[PDB]
């Protein structure tokens, strides 16, 4: 239904993802393997049937694949930057309601995610585009997955809550590591850096996360940020999980927060 | 500093590489043309041909997302590698940024990596690992003595070596900048890292010989001696366990001693450059005479 | 699936009146619109109007498509929709008067045009069409909604036709104004509607204000005796922004161009 | 000219009228449905503030504000618009999307809706009807200056005191502007001329008076399953209908044929229907319509 026949999208320039045409700007993200490995076809099936089931404003607009020539996922353009090049690149001064509305709107996105019982697993600001200057678009859903009733380290460590780190339990993924990847986004919005800026060891980083000795220093808070942005910060990013709120509560939280502004 | 000498020929093989890197100025993308690809890691690294020089340069492809005042400075401090000119330092040729990815050019290695031997070989022997302790034991020297800095990152595939029986280190931290940006990525499945620097403790070169026993013990063993688990548990296991032992059986008993000095997780009693050194192991290895070379070339 | 459960929609402030239906401001994961069929006995037409609209929006994921999110039969039928912040294109242009600028009104009409070429490739004529059903979001990010009357294959609510409805007579081609032909719809049809959308954003202003009889409006457009008024057409309008217009609003449909070439021709003076 | 129960009647629902003050959406409660139309329902209500018994319309239109506001203005021309031809007018206002036009409730409907208990109506009742709809229509050429607009069966109400009244006039010339882009029908009772986009006048609403008195006196829609540009074809290309033989009088059938000439030149005009010899025998005729209508759609 969604596939899309061989000559119709146009590629262009390299951004993988690539720049496209196909009733109008797309992005596509192709695999250049010429011969997919069964981990390459599981994994583009998995994502495929995972943002078909997605339709939601703060959630990257899928819009068909491409079995021929390349594996191929084609999404909406979006134009702007990344989360991560707007407060870590370029600097962007957002004001605080900004920054609490970017804020909101992920959340927004994560809790339409968790409807739908998917855990996104690479939740970071690389994947959070802020269309127009405008609209979240989580996107990237390479290792998301469909949580039901029924292994390598896999993703950005910085993000990784430590029982993913550890991936000791049987399930080390959940809606609360998604929670806790969504406290460092908070962390960035709220500091403008990324945790650990002092550590430069990303071996270190895994050790002594993954055990509960080094968490993100929440004195790097800035002064205009709200006190129950850094007390839901700080709740997000517990070490334990499941003293971690979900998304309904969150955006609750954040609702409440934008109005005592 | 006695370390630090070379030989009749090894003079006139860094001359010679001087020479021919005289006749290289400033690099750019354009001036390139790729022959083929010498392997990936966590970044890939092209055998590429200077089309203006006709050199032969491996290139290597950093991907970062970093401010373009990083990425200038990082160019700025890898210009201190042309001053690390070593027979166990791979030489520098220049660095560049171009398509989001910068570039370093260095010097190519028909051999390839010391990674990439072990599974051409299994194991690899008591006499030819002598003369990579031997290599990597004065390079480590070098850069201490020479730049003050530590390699910080010693591992079988950043031990390179070629047809012409040289041995060289690469992809040492000589740029501040550079160790920063690429900590936040880059996750590897297995770790050389010495216990004191995951547990964020003081450290020194003592690490970069703390990871030289881990990587001569997967050399000689051929397999990783950490405990399949992924990355944390192998941190978890290099933290908490003892080190690990060669067998008893077929290495020598100084090898073995040589090995246990260099993996002491108390890094204050853990053996120190000097030390290795004047080490029985060294000495029988340095006299020796082996034909690596060939060894290379048929492994 | 898409079918959501009774008790998570809440229900706001109208916003007006669909095709079928009336529509609010909601929340469901976020702002939503809730187009609402709230009659006690609706009819059949307005029960297979939410069926196709639902049928229709499964099918569409484009960023000048309406994003559908879903649906719920109980306690009454309603569709659920993005909410666009800035209303529709009739609403701008007619009701408040936007003043926006050539370059602006100009990517409007690309994107409209953008939105059906996406519509006519998957064989989906909208059939109704109309600055009312145009709504603007984000910095004018266009919309197309409303698919009540939409057909996919010549079909309606999973059927064959058996019976031919309409909608707003002022977009409305000649020939699905005199309904003499077993099928009057086609694409062509639609770029005629968007002949009169693109009069809209030329003039400022809907066609034949000036004649306020409904019924002289349906014999002499049918008859070809009216047609808009293009000396309307503002002085900053592009010459070939004109002469594609007049080809849109061409009495025979067979003369009048297909979205691909519209598209091409819309980007070609934007470029200029 | 008005009789003496003509002037009492006016004067009683006058004085009912000044009971009634500005009018709010909250002032009001449904009762029942009245009929249905293009537009939707009319509802039969009432007026809390009052008391009063009311027909409300709500009429959706998407206006800006201003041009809402000169709306409602035009609309209060209908206070003056007093005469016993006419359905009087209380108010009205805008609430959520509509317009609001609170008016006399008729108790007997719309002359459409008794068209269809009735099957056909009597020409003696008819010629009431004439004279109710000349008599309308020339009150508001000579006080008011405007046309009906709009003359059908369906705007032609009556009620159970035997009272015949016009409705549904084109009094705000910004509703009827904005009236034009929707409302679509499946009937029309439209002129000739007026189709055509040529010049008309009054003569237009005799045209459309003839054609629903052809209709009300045979039981059928007089024009031509056609769909609505077919039947405005056909109503400028073929020649007007005309009523049966050996049915209806010759008077009738020649007042009939004076309303519908195509040529609104010659078509008859309000001052020559109103001494036409049906209307003459009509207006001395004793005819009974209040217990006709009553009998005939089961009134009390
Ligand atoms: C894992 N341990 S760690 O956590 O300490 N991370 C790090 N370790 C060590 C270093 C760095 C950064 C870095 C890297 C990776 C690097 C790579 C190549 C390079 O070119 C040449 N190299 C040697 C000889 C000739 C050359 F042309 C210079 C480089 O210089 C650098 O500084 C780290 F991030
Ligand atoms: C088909 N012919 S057309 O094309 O000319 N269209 C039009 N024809 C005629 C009129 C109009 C607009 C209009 C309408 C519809 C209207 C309705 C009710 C109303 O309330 C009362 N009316 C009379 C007595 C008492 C009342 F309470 C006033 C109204 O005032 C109006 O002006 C048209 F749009
Ligand atoms: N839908 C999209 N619209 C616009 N830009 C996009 C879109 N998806 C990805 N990009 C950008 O295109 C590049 C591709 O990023 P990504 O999706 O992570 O794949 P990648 O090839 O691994 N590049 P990287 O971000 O370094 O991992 C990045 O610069 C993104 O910001
Ligand atoms: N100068 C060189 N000459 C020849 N081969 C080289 C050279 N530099 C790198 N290589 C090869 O390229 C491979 C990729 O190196 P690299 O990108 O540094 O990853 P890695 O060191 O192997 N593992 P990691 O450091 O965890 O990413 C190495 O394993 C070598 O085999
Ligand atoms: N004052 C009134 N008293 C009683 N019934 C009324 C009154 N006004 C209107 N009605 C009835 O309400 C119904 C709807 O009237 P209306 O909305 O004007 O449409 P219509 O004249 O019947 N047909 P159309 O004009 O084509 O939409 C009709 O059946 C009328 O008889
Ligand atoms: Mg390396
Ligand atoms: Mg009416």
């Amino acid at each position: 239904d969604w596939e899309i026949p061989d000559g119709q999208i146009t590629v262009g320039q390299r951004i993988t993802v690539y720049k496209g045409k196909w009733h109008g700007d797309v992005a596509v993200k192709m695999l250049n393997v010429t011969a997919p490995t069964p981990q390459q076809l599981q994994a583009f099936k998995n994502e495929v049937g995972v943002l078909r089931k997605t339709r939601h404003v703060n959630i990257l607009l899928f819009m068909g694949y491409s079995t021929k020539p390349q594996l191929a996922i084609v999404t909406q353009w979006c134009e702007g930057s990344s989360l991560y090049h707007h407060l870590h690149i370029i600097e962007t001064k957002f004001e605080m309601i900004k920054l609490i509305d970017i804020a909101r709107q992920t959340a927004q996105g994560m809790d339409y995610l968790h409807a739908k019982s998917i855990i996104h697993r690479d939740l970071k600001s690389n994947n959070i585009f802020l269309h127009e200057d405008l609209t979240v678009k989580i996107g990237d859903f390479g290792l998301a997955t469909v949580k039901s009733r029924w292994e390598q380290l896999s993703g950005s460590i910085l993000w990784m809550a430590p029982e993913v780190i550890r991936m000791q339990d049987k399930n080390p993924y959940s809606f609360q590591s998604d929670v806790y990847a969504f406290g460092i986004v908070l962390y960035e919005l709220m500091t403008g850096q990324l945790p650990y800026s002092n550590i430069n060891n990303r071996d270190q980083i895994i050790f002594m996360v993954g055990r509960g000795y080094l968490s993100p220093d929440l004195s790097k808070v800035r002064s205009n940020c709200p006190k129950a942005m850094k007390r839901l910060m700080a709740e997000c990013l517990k070490k334990k999980r499941d003293e971690r709120p979900l998304f309904p509560q969150i955006l609750a939280s954040i609702e409440l927060l934008a109005r005592s502004l | 500093l006695e370390e630090l000498e070379l030989d009749e020929q090894q003079r006139k093989r860094l001359e010679a590489f001087l020479t021919q890197k005289q006749k290289v100025g400033e690099l750019k993308d354009d001036d390139f043309e790729k022959i083929s690809e010498l392997g990936a890691g966590n970044g890939v690294v092209f055998k590429v041909s200077h089309k203006p020089s006709g050199l032969v340069m491996a290139r290597k492809l950093i991907h970062l997302e970093i401010k373009p005042a990083i990425r200038n400075q990082i160019i700025r401090e890898l210009q201190v590698l042309h001053e690390c000119n070593s027979p166990y330092i791979v030489g520098f040729y220049g660095a560049f940024y171009s398509d989001g990815e910068i570039s370093i050019c260095m010097e190519h290695m028909d051999g390839g990596s010391l990674d990439q031997v072990l599974k051409k070989a299994g194991r690899i022997p008591e006499q030819i690992l002598g003369k990579v302790s031997i290599a990597v034991i004065k390079g480590l020297t070098y850069l201490r003595e020479k730049h003050k800095i530590m390699h910080r990152d010693v591992k079988p595939s950043n031990i390179l070596v070629n047809s012409r029986g040289e041995i060289k280190l690469c992809d040492f931290g000589v740029s501040g900048q550079l160790i920063d940006a690429m900590a936040n990525a880059f996750v590897g499945t297995r770790s050389y890292m010495s216990p004191e620097r995951l547990q964020g403790t003081h450290y020194s070169v003592q690490s970069d010989i703390w990871s030289m026993g881990l990587s001569l013990v997967e050399m000689a063993v051929g397999r990783y001696p950490i405990g399949s688990m992924a990355i944390f548990e192998l941190l978890d296991y290099i933290v908490n366990e003892p080190p690990p032992k060669l067998p008893s059986g077929v290495f020598s008993l100084e090898f073995q001693d040589f090995v246990n000095k260099c993996l002491i997780k108390n890094p204050a009693e853990r053996a120190d450059l000097k030390q290795l050194m004047v080490h029985a192991f060294i000495k029988r290895s340095d006299a020796e005479e082996v034909d690596f070379a060939g060894w290379l070339c048929s492994t």
